[PDB]
């Protein structure tokens, strides 16, 4: 199975994705949306291009991404959660023409 | 292939409990959100409850909130609604509903069940439809308007309920047509006012049409409905 991450609409949700800091050393990370069982993963956010500045929060839409490089932890922060933000998502390590799946996370949004 | 079969409807005396079980066949159950939507006899639609793909997220309407309990079993592909401490106004046709989004809310309730009758012996976003009644002839361009109170951008859905039959998703995202919808239907709109257009009306289009807010604010409220009957 995969881990479920619940968030109240309008509030922020912080998803964690630990990874081997040495196996993926020098590889940027991404956070994408799964569109089906065999469907593609549509990119939502990506860490900063420079590998040093990956710890900072790269913002796309209302989704920020930080990458603790030395500790090896990919944090995603979805602020002002909306119902259309609900779905299955992937943490990915990008290398060359490929992307390895670190963790599959189901994001669900609750009312107030 | 796809089928949703409700069970448990009938008569229940007031105050008592009642369980409704929906059997699902012909699709991927564990991936799609599910729900129950009611229709009072000869009245418009009204959302009852929604349940998550993992079952760990339930959303009841404010009326039934605190009394009903939605449930699901993915190993048996069944969707339950437990109506404890019923009431006299709860009576309606209850419809088992698929969400049609891979772990997301997707486009809208795509496939509806045929529903079961539950009778009992005795702020919000207002979605208003103009008009309520309309008498047209075969081959008439018809226009229906749907108005929201607060802006909803482009997250409007149009459903078409045939006389006595279960509804079906017609227009998703206001602009685009559902796969299989005839070419003549044309949805449009943005913000607060939205319009649906029938160009060259055909005989099987005489029916009730409902609009719904779907995507922005979790009060996924339906419209009051427009009855396109015959002249
Ligand atoms: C930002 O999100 C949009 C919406 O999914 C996507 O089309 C776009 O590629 C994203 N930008 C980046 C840099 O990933």
């Amino acid at each position: 199975n995969t881990t479920v991450f619940q968030g109240v609409a309008g509030q922020s949700l912080q998803v964690s994705c630990p990874y081997d800091s040495m196996k993926h050393w020098g590889r940027r990370k991404a956070w994408c949306r799964q569109l089906g069982e065999k469907g593609p993963c549509q990119r939502v956010v990506s860490t900063h291009n420079l590998w040093l500045l990956s710890f900072l929060r790269r913002w796309n839409g209302s989704t920020a991404i930080t990458d603790d490089t030395l500790g090896g932890t990919l944090t995603i922060t979805l602020r002002n959660l909306q119902p259309h933000d609900a779905g299955l998502y992937q943490c990915q390590s990008l290398h060359g023409s490929e992307a390895d799946t670190l963790r599959k996370v189901l994001v669900e949004v609750l009312a107030d | 292939e796809v089928q949703l079969l409700e069970s448990g409807g009938g008569l229940v005396q007031p105050g008592g409990s009642l369980r409704l079980s929906c059997a699902a066949s012909g699709f991927t159950f564990y991936s799609s959100y599910m729900g129950w939507v009611r229709q009072a006899p000869g009245k418009g639609l009204e959302w009852v409850s929604y349940i998550s793909s993992s079952g760990s997220s339930t959303y009841y309407a404010d009326s039934v909130k605190g009394r009903f309990t939605i449930s699901r079993d993915n190993s048996k592909n069944t969707l339950y609604l437990q109506m404890n401490s019923l009431r006299a106004e709860d009576t309606a046709v209850y419809y088992c509903a698929r969400v049609g989004g891979y772990y997301s809310w997707g486009n809208g309730i795509d496939y509806w069940g045929q529903g079961t009758l539950v009778t009992v012996s005795s702020s919000d976003i207002q979605m208003t439809q103009s008009p309520s009644s309309l008498s047209a002839s075969v081959g008439d361009r018809v226009t229906i308007t749907c108005r929201a109170s607060q802006s909803i951008s482009s997250y409007l859905n149009w459903y078409q309920q045939k006389p006595g039959k279960a509804p079906k998703l017609l227009i998703y995202a206001a602009s685009s047509l559902q796969s299989g919808v005839p070419s003549r239907f044309s949805g449009s709109g943005s913000g607060t006012d939205f319009t649906l257009t029938i160009s060259s009306l055909q005989p099987e289009d005489f029916a009730t049409y409902y609009c719904q807010q779907y995507g922005v604010y979790y009060p996924f409220t339906f419209g009051q409905g427009t009855k396109l009957e015959i002249k």
